[PDB]
């Protein structure tokens, strides 16, 4: 059984800063690594092919270097981040050889650079309770939460029942909403339902949760705002349920 | 045109 | 008549000197083609005939990358081969690889082969069904357990039946006044006696190509029946050949010995007989 | 392992001619391992700046090489080739013939 | 992308339907070639690759190749809301893989007991927006963004109850300013339900 990790999943960063990715494999041996760069709505573009014993071909990436510090481990690195430089940075790998094993992805690495950080907010959370017309109307109850005002647009929404992450009657927009669309630095905007039954929804007992990674700034990095700082964290809201 | 599949390690 | 393309692989160990010595080159019947010496400068696959030199730059980095990649998979093999052997790191060792196509007048498939080599030895090779493994010993069973399970014999019958095939075809028609040329051989007949007796004659055969020539020397007629010393068809170093072939015959009774030279740019096999 | 000694010519690209621009060629076939030396002689010293083919081999994967450089035959100069490999117990030298 | 070509799409599915997704490469010496399917937010995944000439089939997919046209395919059977995706196709030229930008796919749900309702839903407390639900409307209908640059409305989404194998499209709408009413929100929607306590 064979696994490929990247790490870190998402990072924003300053114009400036230095970069470090990570891929590491698991179950083979002497494998083909290769880091790859994906532009929204394009595909998957290569930086770097290595074989187990050193580089076979790059796209001479302009502000990019990578190395192979051992068989299994591969690091994608800059010293100073460009605008130019975000991305979806995919780690992969293929069998030893010109074959057919492997070709398999990490799970990526996204990366946001950005000019100004002034511009960075988290997501305020809010759950909305289940319109009791609804409820009579259909024996179904469906809850909205909503995460608005956050910048850049990485967020992951979960719901949570009773302490458990749940995944049955949830539906999430795949893409947020700009909240200013003529503003290049618009703030975003993030729904999703959660639907279950009436009976479900009116037992008091039932804890319902919403929360939402956002990906922000690391600890360290420059701030002059009076507000805290704006920094990888969750936020969520919650609702009991209610009968009549 | 070389081989570009079939050449595994031994 | 019929064509091939080939590839020959060869990685030499190198104790105490890091990376092993790789070098590749690539033929279309008997005219050399690409190249890539792991010691040069370039780093690259390299032209070797005028023809070639007309693919694009995508062709040449493809080209590369994949010969590169040959490299290090013989290198891997060279440790796991020195484990599967129970050798030292002291040695030096050899890892062959040679594959490619066959086709015939009507430039149609004829025959496929892929075959592997250690230190100089047999060591697995796909036989002619495209399907089946031929192994040397214990330690090439493993290799072929390995590659059955991978399918690699499929792979290679879809690249040396396909992909080599309409490639050769290809480079057949992009060099045909190179590839599908043939120059016939310049022949003549020497002269050397030992004082006595018997003389020795040897009929030449030089600057031809295709390499494939046929010196026979016949006695009266009919049977070819004289021990004569030949050469091996050895190249002259300008794309052609060159091949002799010398008997024994008693002084006089000389014009009972005809030569005959055989070879495709000849449309009927000449005869050369001595003439003072 | 197997160890193949070499075979050996020697010659010129065209048929010699007293003063006349030529290549001296020396052919080594059959060996294994590839590791070889070979050098071309004038009157028993090295001729410097030799070429060599690219190492390629035949079916049984014996290798093989062409060594050469240009060269101008006169009536008195010597020509000759010299090959060592581990196959060989001192190096040998083979005498360039012009009817051979 | 001119070494691998396929249509951005997006293309459209009914739920049941075969989809066809075509590429087209210009690298001759290309031995292999690969199907990725890749999910929103997700790297992309391995479905499928192929060698030879013909057809490859793996449970719902269908790989084809035609060499002598460069011609790649990927058929998916049964489609379902679940296969909506961008698929990519990439071939090796040599090493490495080299992709297309991808065809998106969208599988429309097939919603075989309709009933279109707008309900108002809040949590009434430390929030001036409240929220607007348009739910349980078939799949020919499409929402579109407000024209109102204080009214948010978000697209359709699909959700799943395991039981009764119930699904539901929905689209939410929000604002903050007063004059903000759920019987307003929408626009090109089917007319069924708008209750008012």
């Amino acid at each position: 059984s064979q696994t490929i990790h990247q790490w870190p999943a998402t990072l924003v960063q300053p114009v400036g800063s230095p970069l470090s990715l990570e891929c590491t494999v698991e179950g083979t041996s002497n494998p083909n690594l290769y880091w790859y760069r994906q532009a929204a709505g394009r595909g998957p573009q290569l930086l770097f092919y290595w074989g187990p014993f050193g580089q076979i071909s790059s796209e001479v990436p302009q502000n990019l270097s990578a190395s192979r510090p051992q068989d299994r481990q591969f690091i994608l690195s800059s010293k100073k981040l460009l605008l130019s430089d975000s991305g979806f940075y995919l780690c992969a790998w293929s069998e030893t050889g010109l074959g057919m094993g492997g070709w398999q992805f990490g799970e990526g690495s996204r990366l946001t650079v950005l000019e100004d950080l002034k511009n960075v907010f988290p997501p305020e959370v809010a759950v909305f309770e289940p319109s009791e017309a609804e409820i009579s109307h259909t024996q179904k109850a469906t809850l909205v939460c909503l995460a608005t005002g956050f910048y850049p647009d990485h967020v992951e929404l979960s719901w949570w029942v009773n302490g458990k992450e749940v995944h049955s009657g949830v539906c999430t927009d795949p893409q947020p909403l700009k909240e200013q669309p003529a503003l290049n630095d618009s703030r975003y905007a993030l729904s999703s339902r959660l639907r279950v039954s009436a009976t479900f929804w009116q037992d008091p007992r039932n804890h319902f949760r919403c929360q939402v990674q956002f990906y922000g700034l690391s600890e360290n990095d420059e701030w002059t705002q009076d507000r805290a700082k704006p920094v990888t964290q969750i936020v969520s809201a919650e609702a009991w349920g209610r009968a009549d | 045109e070389a081989a570009g599949i079939g050449i595994l390690t031994v | 008549g019929s064509h091939s393309m080939r590839y020959f692989f060869t990685s030499v160990s190198r104790p105490g000197r890091g990376e092993p010595r790789f070098i590749a080159v690539g033929y279309v019947d008997d005219t050399q083609f690409v190249r890539f010496d792991s010691d040069a400068a370039s780093q690259r696959m390299e032209p070797r005939a005028p023809w070639i030199e007309q693919e694009g730059p995508e062709y040449w980095d493809g080209e590369t990358r994949k010969v590169k990649a040959h490299s290090q998979t013989h290198r891997v093999d060279l440790g796991t081969l020195r484990g599967y052997y129970n050798q030292s790191e002291a040695g030096s060792h050899t890892v062959q690889r040679m594959y490619g196509c066959d086709v015939g007048s009507d430039w149609r498939f004829l025959r496929g082969y892929h075959q592997y080599a250690y230190d100089g030895k047999d060591y697995i090779a796909l036989k002619e069904d495209l399907r089946s493994w031929t192994a040397a010993d214990m330690a090439a069973q493993t290799t072929k357990h390995k590659w059955e399970a991978a399918h690699v014999a499929e792979q290679l019958r879809a690249y040396l039946e396909g992909t080599c095939v309409e490639w050769l075809r290809r480079y057949l028609e992009n060099g045909k006044e190179t590839l599908q040329r043939t120059d016939a051989p310049k022949t003549h007949m020497t002269h050397h006696a030992v004082s006595d007796h018997e003389a020795t004659l040897r009929c030449w055969a030089l600057s031809f190509y295709p390499a494939e020539i046929t010196l026979t020397w016949q006695r009266d007629g009919e049977d070819q029946t004289q021990d004569t010393e030949l050469v091996e068809t050895r190249p002259a170093g300008d794309g052609t050949f060159q091949k002799w072939a010398a008997v024994v015959v008693p002084s006089g009774q000389e014009q009972r010995y005809t030569c005959h030279v055989q070879h495709e740019g000849l449309p009927k096999p000449l005869t050369l007989r001595w003439e003072p | 392992m197997i160890q193949r000694t070499p075979k050996i010519q020697v010659y010129s690209r065209h048929p010699a001619e007293n003063g006349k621009s030529n290549f001296l060629n020396c052919y080594v076939s059959g060996f294994h391992p590839s590791d070889i030396e070979v050098d071309l002689l004038k009157n028993g010293e090295r001729i410097e700046k030799v070429e060599h083919s690219d190492l390629s081999f035949s079916k049984d994967w014996s290798f093989y090489l062409l060594y050469y450089t240009e060269f101008t035959p006169t009536e008195k100069d010597e020509y000759a080739c010299r090959v060592n490999h581990v196959t060989l117990s001192q190096p040998k030298i083979v005498k360039w013939d012009r009817d051979m | 992308k001119q070494e691998v070509e396929q249509n951005s799409g997006p293309l459209s599915v009914p739920e049941g339907a075969i989809a066809s997704l075509n590429c087209t490469y210009s690298f001759l010496g290309s031995q292999s070639f690969f199907w990725y399917r890749q999910y929103s937010g997700k790297s992309p995944e391995l479905i499928m690759f192929t060698y030879r000439e013909g057809d490859k089939e793996d449970g719902r997919f269908t790989a084809q190749l035609n060499k002598a046209s460069q011609h790649v395919s990927l058929l998916i059977r049964d489609s379902q809301p679940s296969d909506s995706a961008t698929y990519l196709c990439a071939v090796n030229d040599g090493g490495r893989l080299t992709f297309g930008d991808g065809t998106t796919l969208t599988v429309k749900p097939n919603i075989q007991n309709p009933d279109p309702a707008v309900y108002q839903l809040r949590d009434s407390k430390s929030s001036d927006k409240s929220v607007c639900l348009f739910t349980d409307f078939d799949s020919q209908t499409n929402v579109s963004q407000s024209k109102d640059s204080d009214v948010y409305i978000t697209d359709k989404c699909v959700l799943d109850m395991r039981s009764m194998d119930f699904k539901s499209n929905s689209a939410v709408a929000w604002s903050n300013k007063s004059d903000f009413a759920c019987a307003n929100a929408f626009n090109n929607s089917i007319i069924p339900e708008d209750t008012f306590f």
